[PDB]
C-alpha cells in the first residue's frame, strides 16, 4: 500500500494512538539524545549581550507506539505538514532572545521514523542566545558563550536529555569571525535547574571565545607607548631650551590626548574601567607628570644649577623604572594573573 | 441565555445580518465618534521623517441591527469576543500618513468591543504605529515641529460615513520624556480636514497636530557658548602689542584652528541633513570673524593704527550681527 | 481513558463549559496570582526610552468549572494547540512597545489543571518595555524601570491581579546589563487604574538602575581636570618668554575643547544639559578665564613690574580655591544630594 | 438581493467563473490601465542602494464575465475577505528588496465592479525598491531612482500593462526628503522584457533626485578655501625668518588635515573617489605646495636673498592663479559640463 | 476541461499521486536543473559577514505521472495557492542565514507543467547569504562570496541538482554595490557534501567580489605620505639654527596622528591587523623616527657641529632610502604576490 496510507493506518484515526501523551507514559523518563551542528557564528555584540548562531538541531527518541514490521523499507518518513500527530518532546533554549524556523523553498524541518521506534527529527534554527559578557580586561578578554537546552513541562522523571557519544556539538570548517575566534575546546555538560515543581532536564555547551588583539597592539598601544618615548627623550637630553622644550612637551600631551580622545567610538561603550582605559590615563598621566617636572626644573631656576641638574638626571632615572614597573605590573597582570 | 447565545440569536444564525451593509443602508451617513488616549511617543527620526507613537484609538457608533432584546435586564453593555470580531460591521479607517502599523498580542488579543442596550457599538483596540510627519529643520537649535496624524476612511464618502471627535478631551497623554523634542500638550489644537479627491468621491478625515518644541540648552552649552568665548579670545588677540608680534600670530591662528576643529567635530552629532541650518550659519559666521581677525592682523603687519579702529568696528558688527541672528531665530 | 478525551468531556462542545465567562459569574471577583521570572535584561537606550525584558510569566487561578474526581490525574496537562476552549485572564502590559511569544521547538505556553480548579498558566514572553528616564545628572543617575501588568476588559469587579507571596519578581542568576547595574530591591506596588468607566485592576514593578561611573570618571573627568591644571601651570612659570608662555596656554585650550569636542559623541544624544555637560563647560571656562588673565598681564606689562607680579600670584592663588570650591558644590550638589 | 448575495449570484460555485482563469481567453489580452499616487518617499540610503516609498496602486481592467444588470447599485464593493474569487493581475515590482501591505483596523484593499464590468482594485502598499546610485560627484548630482510595474507568469499575449493618461504619478503635497528634493518631472515609460520565453509587459516611472548641496558648501567648501587664503596670507609677508611662517604652516597643514578626518566621518561610506574627495586632496596638496616654498625659502637663504625674493614672487603670482585654474576647470566639470 | 478543473482528475483525489512519494520511486534518481537570476545584490556587510541578494529561482525537472495526451495547449499552468498538491524538489540553500518569499499583489511564484512532464517551477527569493570576509588585506583583497543549493533529506541516489546548461547564473545589468565591484567572470561547481548519511547533492556558486582603491589612495595613503615628505622636509632645512625645526616635526606627528585616529572611523571594525593599518603605523614609526633622530642632533651639538652635520647628511640620504625599501616590499607584498 501507499506509505502515506500506511502512516495513516499507523498513527491515524484508527489503532487508538494520542500524540499529546509521551512514550513509555507512566513508566520510566525517555530517552532523547540531541546534537547540534552550527553553521554560522556571528554578530557578538556587546551592546546587547546576545550571539546569533544559525544550527542544525538533531534529536532521536524511542517510542514503542510506533513499531511497524510489514513495510519493506526501514526508514520511514514523514513531511513536515503532520507534525502534530506524532509526539515531540518539548525543548526550548533556555537563553535565548528570538528563535525562528526556517521554510525557504519547502519547511526546513525533517521528521523519519525507524524500524525499531528509532525517531530523528532534525530542525534547522536561527538562534539569538544571550551570554553575559564582561569587558574588565577589554583587550584580552576571554568569553564563555553558552547554549543551554531544557524541557518545558517534562520533569526528570518525565524526559531526560543527553548529547551523543562521538562529536556531539559541531562547527562548519571555514568559518570565522571579526573580533573573536572560536577555539575547538567545548565544554559539554549539564545544568539541571531546580524549580519548585521539578527537577527540568538541562544540557549545555559552553564555547571558549578569544579576542585577538593584533588591531589594538597596533593602532592604540604602540603609537602612545611611543609618544610617552618622544616626551621622555624629550626632557633626557634638553637642559635650557624653553622654545624647544615647552611647545614640544604640551604639543606630545595634545597628541596623546588626541589618541586617546579619537578611539572611543572604536570600543564596546561600557561604563565600567577596561584595560585600555587604563593605558590611557596612565600614559597621559605620565606625558602630564613630564610636563609637571619641567615646571618645577623652571620654577626652581628662577648657585643652585647642580641642584638642577641633580633633579633633571633624577627625573630621567625615575621615568624609566617607573614606566618599566607600571609596563610590566600591567601586562603580568592583564596577561598572567587572569589567565 | 449565556452570553453567546443571545450573539448567535442576534446575528449570522438569526434573522439576516449582512456584516458588509452599513448601519441607515440607504439612509443618513453613520456617525463615528473617535478618541484616542497616547500611550508612547517616541523615536523621531529626522532621517526617515516618522515618529513612533501607540494609542488606544477607540471608535463608537450607532447600530440598529444590534438593539438588545427583553431577555436579560442586568447586561447593559453585552460583550464579544475578538474570535467572532470579523462577523460584525465595523468602520474601516486608516491612517493616512502612516508607514507600518500592527496590533498587539500579548497573553490575548488586544480588541475588544461592547455592545450596548441602547444600540451602540464600541471598540477598543491597541495600536502601534509608525507615522510619518516631514521634519523641515531650517531652524534647528531652535526649530518647532508642527506634525500631525490624520485618520479617513477608506471607500465611504462622506454622505456614507463621518468621523467626529469625542468633543470633550478627545486626545489624551501620559506623563511622557522625549530625548530630544518637548511634546506640548497646551497646544494640541485637532481638527477636521476632509480630503476632494479628484472626482472620485469625496472622503472624510480627522487629524491631531502635535506642536513639539525642541530645547536649547545642550546647544548653548554645546556649540553657542564655547564658540563666543573662541570669537571673545580672537578679539582679545589684539591687545598684545603690535611690535614684533610674538603673541599675536599664535593668539589668532590657535583659535582659528580650534574653531574649525569644532566646526567638523561637531558635523557628528548634528542630523545629517543637507540644506543650510541654523548652526551652520552661526559656526561659518564665527569662523569668518576668526579670519577676519587674522586678516586685519595681516594688513597691520604688513602695512598700525589700525587697530585702534578694528577694536571698536569689528565687535561693533559682531554685536550687529548677533542681534539680527537671534533675532530672526527667535 | 485518555486525558485528552477526559478534557474533550469536562470541557467542549460535549459538557456546559463556556470559553467566553469568567468563573463564579455574577458574584465575587477572582484573583489571578502572578508571578513574572525574568532571563535577560538588556537594550535599554536612551534614544529611544525603552528596555528589553525576555520573561516567563506564571498566572494562577480558581475555575470552579474544572472540579473532578472521577480521574487519578492530579495535574492534568494541555496542549497549547487546543488552548483557547478554556477562561483565560485578559493580561496585557500598559507599557510595552512590542511583544511576541516564542514557538522555539513547540509552543511556549503551558497549562495545567489541577483537582481543586487550580488552573495555573505559564507563558514566556519578550517584551519592549518603555520607561521615561530623566539625564539632567547623567553619570551620577538612577532609574526606576517601571513593569506594569493590567486587566483590559473587565473592571475590578470582575478581575483582580495580586503578586505571589513569596519571590514575586526573580532574577536570573548572573545578569550583566551593558551601561549600568540592576539593584537587588525591586519595588513592587500597586498601580489600580482610575478611568472613566470604573477601576481596573493594576500591579507594577519598579526595577533599579544604578550606572556606575568608571568608564566617565577615568577617561573625561580627569583627562579635563589635567588640562585645567596644565592651564594652572601655564602661568605658573615666569613670564619672559611671552611667546612660549602664550603657545602653551593656547594650545592647552585647544586640548580641552579638542577633549570635549571628541567627548561630544560618545555621550546619549539628549538635548538638556547633563552633569558632565557643565563640567566640560566649566572646565573650558576656566582655562579660558587663564589665558584671559595671563593676557591681561601682558597688557599691563607694555606698578611697572610690581603690578604684574601681584597679579600673577594673585591669581595662582584665587584660581586654586575657586576651582576646589566649584568641585565641592559640584560633587556634593550631584553625587549626594540627588542620588 | 443584498450584495453579498447578489456577488456569490454573480462569481459564487453555481455561476461560472474560474477564477484562475484571464478575461477573454483565447482572445485578445486585458488591458490593464495602472497608476499609482505615492504617499511618502525616504530613507533613500548609499549603503544599501535602496530608497522606501509608500504608495496608492490602482489598476483598472474590464471583463465581460462580471457584467450585470439585475438592480440599480452600479458599483459592487467587493470586501476584501473574498477577495480570492476574482481574477487579478498578477503584478510584480521588478527591482524591490521587500514589500508589504498595510492592515490597520480592516485590510487596506479595495475591489469595486462597476456595471459593464469595469473593475478597479485600489491597494496600498510599501515598497524598499532598489535604485543603483552613481556617487561619482557627489554633492553634485542627480539620480535616476525608478519604479517598474511588471506581470509574472504572463506574456503580451495574455496581459498588457499601460499608465492612465492624465497624470499617473501623483506626489503628496509637501514631501521633503533630509538629503534631495524630488524634482517635478517624473518621466513614464515603456519598459518590456524580452526573455527567451515571451515579451513580458513592463511599464515604468523614473524620478529625479537632485541632491541640494547648501551644507556642504557652507561646511566642507568655504571654510578649506578659507584656509587656503589663509595658508597664502602665510607667505603673502616679506619675513625672511620664520615666527610666522612655522607657525601659520602648522596652523593651515592641521586644520586641512582635520576638516579631512571631519569630512572622511561625514560623508557616506562609498569606496570610490568622489568630486568632494578630489577637492579635499587638491587642498591639502596646495597647502603642502605653500610650506614648501617656505622650505625653499629657508634652504636657499644663504645672489642668494635676491633669488629667493625673485622665487617668492614668481610663487606669489602662481599660487591664485594655479588656484583659480582648477577653481575654474573643477567647478566646471562638475556644475555645468556632467549636468 | 477547464484549466483549473483538468488538474483536478489528473492529480487530484480521483487519480494517482500523492505529493510526496518522488517521482520514479524505487528507482533511478530525478536530475532537477537549477538556474538564478540575479536582481539586486548588496549589504556586504564586515561585521556580520552576511550578504544579501534577491534572486529568481527557477528549478525544473521532469516526471511521467504528470503527462496528458487529450488537452489542446502546451503547457498549462496552476494556482500558486494549490502548490502543496505537487512534489517539489525538497531545496534549501547550505548557508543561509533567513530568506522569504515575496507577497506584492500575488505571492510570486509559478509552476508550469509541460504536455512531457517537464514540469518548471519559478519563484523569487530574498535571501541573506553568509560568507566569511577575511579582511587580512584590507585596501587591496578579493572576496570569495559563495551560493550553495543542497537537497533536505534527498540523499544523492534519489534527488541530484546540475546547473543549466547554458548561463546558469547571470546577473543583471546596471549593478552597483557601494564599495565592492561583482566581476563578471562567476565561478561555479559542485560543492557535494559528504555526511554520516550519505552523499547530499550540492551546487555552489563563486562571486569574486573586488574591492576599489580609489577613496583609500585619495584620501588615506596620498596625504599621509604628504605627511611623511613633511617629516623630511622638518630636517633637511638647515640643522640646529632656530625652534623652527621641532616645530614642524611635533606637527608632522600630531597631524599624522589625528590622520591615523580618524581613519579607524570609517574602516570596518575587525581585530586583526590589516593592511592600511600596517601601513600607517609604520609612516607614525618613520614620523617618531625622524623626531627622534633630530634630537639627536639637537642633543649631540651640545668641533661638535661637524658630527652634528655629517649626521644630518647621513639621515638625509638614508630616510628616503629606508621609506622606498618599505614602499617597495609593501606593494609588491600586497599587489603582485597575493593577486
Ligand atoms: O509554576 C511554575 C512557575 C515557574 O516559572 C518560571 C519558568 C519556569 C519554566 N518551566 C516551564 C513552566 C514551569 C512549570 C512546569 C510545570 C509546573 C509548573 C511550572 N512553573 C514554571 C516555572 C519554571 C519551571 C517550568
Ligand atoms: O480608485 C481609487 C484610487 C485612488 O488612489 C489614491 C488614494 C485614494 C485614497 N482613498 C482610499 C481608496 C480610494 C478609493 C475609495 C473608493 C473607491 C476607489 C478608490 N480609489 C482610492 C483613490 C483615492 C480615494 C480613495
Ligand atoms: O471607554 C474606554 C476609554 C479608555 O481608553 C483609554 C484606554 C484604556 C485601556 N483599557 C482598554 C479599553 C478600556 C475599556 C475597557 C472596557 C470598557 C471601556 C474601556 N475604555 C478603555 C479606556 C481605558 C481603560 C480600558
Ligand atoms: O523560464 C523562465 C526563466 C526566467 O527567470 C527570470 C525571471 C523571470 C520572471 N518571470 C517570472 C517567471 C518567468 C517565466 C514565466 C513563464 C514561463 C517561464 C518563465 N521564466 C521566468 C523568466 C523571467 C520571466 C518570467
Ligand atoms: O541526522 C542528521 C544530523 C546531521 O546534521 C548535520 C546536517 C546535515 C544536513 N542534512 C540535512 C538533515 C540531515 C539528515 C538527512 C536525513 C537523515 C538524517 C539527517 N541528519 C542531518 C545531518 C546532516 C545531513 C542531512
Ligand atoms: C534513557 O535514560 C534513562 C535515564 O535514567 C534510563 O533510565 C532509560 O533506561 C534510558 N533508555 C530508554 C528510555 O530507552
Ligand atoms: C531505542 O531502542 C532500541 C531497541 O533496542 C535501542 O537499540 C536504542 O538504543 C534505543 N535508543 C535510545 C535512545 O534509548
Ligand atoms: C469637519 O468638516 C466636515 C465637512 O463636512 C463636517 O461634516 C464636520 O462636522 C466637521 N467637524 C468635525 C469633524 O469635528
Ligand atoms: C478574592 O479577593 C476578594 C477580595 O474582594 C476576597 O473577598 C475573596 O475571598 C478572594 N478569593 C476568592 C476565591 O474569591
Ligand atoms: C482557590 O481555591 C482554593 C481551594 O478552593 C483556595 O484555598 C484558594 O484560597 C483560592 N484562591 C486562590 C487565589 O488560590
Ligand atoms: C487593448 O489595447 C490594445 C492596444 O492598446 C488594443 O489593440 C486592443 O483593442 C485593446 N483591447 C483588447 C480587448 O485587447
Ligand atoms: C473596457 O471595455 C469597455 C467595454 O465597453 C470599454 O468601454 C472600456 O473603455 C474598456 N476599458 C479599458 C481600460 O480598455
Ligand atoms: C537522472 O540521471 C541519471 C544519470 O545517471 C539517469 O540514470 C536517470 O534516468 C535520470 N532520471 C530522470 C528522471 O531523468
Ligand atoms: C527530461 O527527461 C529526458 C529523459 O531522457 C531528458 O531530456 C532529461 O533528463 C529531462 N529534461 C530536463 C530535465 O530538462
Amino acid at each position: 500500500l501507499s506509505p502515506s496510507d500506511f502512516l495513516d493506518k499507523l498513527m491515524g484515526r484508527t489503532s487508538g494512538y494520542d500524540a499529546r501523551i509521551r512514550p513509555n507514559f507512566k513508566g520510566p523518563p525517555v530517552n532523547v539524545t540531541c546534537n547540534i551542528f552550527i553553521n554560522s557564528f556571528g554578530s557578538v555584540t556587546e551592546t546587547t549581550m546576545d550571539y546569533r548562531v544559525n544550527i542544525f538541531l538533531r534529536q532521536q527518541w524511542n517510542d514503542s507506539r510506533l513499531a511497524y514490521s510489514e513495510y519493506p523499507d526501514d526508514s520511514l518518513d514523514l513531511d513536515p505538514s503532520m507534525l502534530d500527530s506524532i509526539w515531540k518532546p518539548d525543548l526550548f533554549f533556555a537563553n535565548e532572545k528570538g528563535a525562528n524556523f526556517h521554510d525557504v523553498t519547502t519547511d526546513n524541518k525533517l521528521l523519519r521514523i525507524s524500524k525499531n521506534g528509532k525517531v530523528l527529527y532534525s530542525i534547522r534554527l536561527t538562534l539569538t542566545l544571550s551570554c553575559p559578557m564582561d569587558l574588565k580586561n577589554f583587550p584580552m578578554d576571554v568569553q564563555t558563550c553558552t547554549m543551554q537546552l531544557e524541557s518545558f513541562g517534562y520533569t526528570m522523571n518525565d524526559l531526560i536529555f543527553e548529547w551523543l557519544s562521538d562529536g556531539p556539538v559541531q562547527v562548519a570548517e571555514g568559518l570565522t569571525l571579526p573580533q573573536f575566534i572560536l577555539k575547538e575546546e567545548k565544554e559539554l555538560g549539564y545544568c539541571t535547574k531546580h524549580y519548585n515543581t521539578g527537577k527540568f532536564t538541562c544540557i549545555e555547551v559552553k564555547f571558549h571565545l578569544e579576542r585577538q588583539m593584533g588591531y589594538y597592539l597596533i593602532q592604540m598601544y604602540i603609537p602612545s607607548l611611543l609618544i610617552v618615548i618622544l616626551s621622555w627623550v624629550s626632557f633626557w637630553i634638553n637642559m635650557d631650551a624653553a622654545p624647544a622644550r615647552v611647545a614640544l612637551g604640551i604639543t606630545t600631551v595634545l597628541t596623546m590626548t588626541t589618541q586617546s580622545s579619537g578611539s572611543r567610538a572604536s570600543l564596546p561603550k561600557v561604563s565600567y574601567v577596561k584595560a585600555i582605559d587604563i593605558w590611557m590615563a596612565v600614559c597621559l598621566l605620565f606625558v602630564f607628570a613630564a610636563l609637571l617636572e619641567y615646571a618645577a626644573v623652571n620654577f626652581v631656576s628662577r648657585k643652585f644649577v647642580d641642584r638642577a641638574k641633580r633633579i633633571d638626571t633624577i627625573s630621567r632615572a625615575a621615568f624609566p623604572l617607573a614606566f618599566l614597573i607600571f609596563n610590566i605590573f600591567y601586562w603580568i597582570t592583564y596577561k598572567i594573573i587572569r589567565h | 441565555v449565556p452570553a453567546n447565545s443571545t450573539s448567535n440569536i442576534l446575528n449570522r444564525l438569526l434573522v439576516s445580518y449582512d456584516p458588509r451593509i452599513r448601519p441607515n443602508f440607504k439612509g443618513i451617513p453613520v456617525d463615528v465618534v473617535v478618541n484616542i488616549f497616547i500611550n508612547s511617543f517616541g523615536s523621531i527620526q529626522e532621517t526617515t521623517m516618522d515618529y513612533r507613537v501607540n494609542i488606544f484609538l477607540r471608535q463608537k457608533w450607532n447600530d440598529p441591527r444590534l438593539k438588545l432584546p427583553s431577555d436579560f435586564r442586568g447586561s447593559d453593555a453585552l460583550t464579544v469576543d475578538p474570535t467572532m470580531y470579523k462577523c460584525l460591521w465595523k468602520p474601516d479607517l486608516f491612517f493616512a500618513n502612516e508607514k507600518s502599523a500592527n496590533f498587539h498580542d500579548v497573553t490575548q488579543e488586544n480588541i475588544l468591543l461592547f455592545i450596548f442596550r441602547d444600540g451602540d457599538v464600541l471598540v477598543s483596540m491597541r495600536l502601534s504605529i509608525t507615522l510619518s510627519c516631514p521634519l523641515d529643520l531650517t531652524l534647528f537649535p531652535m526649530d518647532t515641529q508642527r506634525c500631525k496624524m490624520q485618520l479617513e476612511s477608506f471607500g465611504y464618502t462622506t454622505d456614507d460615513l463621518r468621523f467626529i471627535w469625542q468633543s470633550g478631551d478627545p486626545v489624551q497623554l501620559e506623563k511622557i520624556a522625549l530625548p530630544q523634542f518637548d511634546i506640548k500638550k497646551e497646544d494640541i489644537e485637532y481638527g477636521n480636514c476632509t480630503k476632494y479627491y479628484k472626482g472620485t468621491g469625496y472622503y472624510t478625515c480627522v487629524e491631531v497636530i502635535f506642536t513639539l518644541r525642541r530645547q536649547v540648552g545642550f546647544y548653548m552649552m554645546g556649540v553657542y557658548a564655547p564658540t563666543l568665548l573662541i570669537v571673545v579670545l580672537s578679539w582679545l588677540s589684539f591687545w598684545i602689542n603690535p611690535d614684533a608680534s610674538a603673541a599675536r600670530v599664535p593668539l589668532g591662528i590657535f583659535s582659528v584652528l580650534s574653531l574649525a576643529s569644532e566646526c567638523t567635530t561637531l558635523a557628528a552629532e548634528l542630523p545629517k541633513v543637507s540644506y543650510v541650518k541654523a548652526l551652520d550659519v552661526w559656526l561659518i559666521a564665527c569662523l569668518l570673524f576668526g579670519f577676519a581677525s587674522l586678516v586685519e592682523y595681516a594688513v597691520v603687519q604688513v602695512m598700525k593704527r589700525i587697530d585702534l579702529y578694528a577694536r571698536a568696528l569689528f565687535p561693533f558688527c559682531f554685536l550687529f550681527f548677533n542681534v539680527i541672528y537671534w533675532s530672526i531665530y527667535l
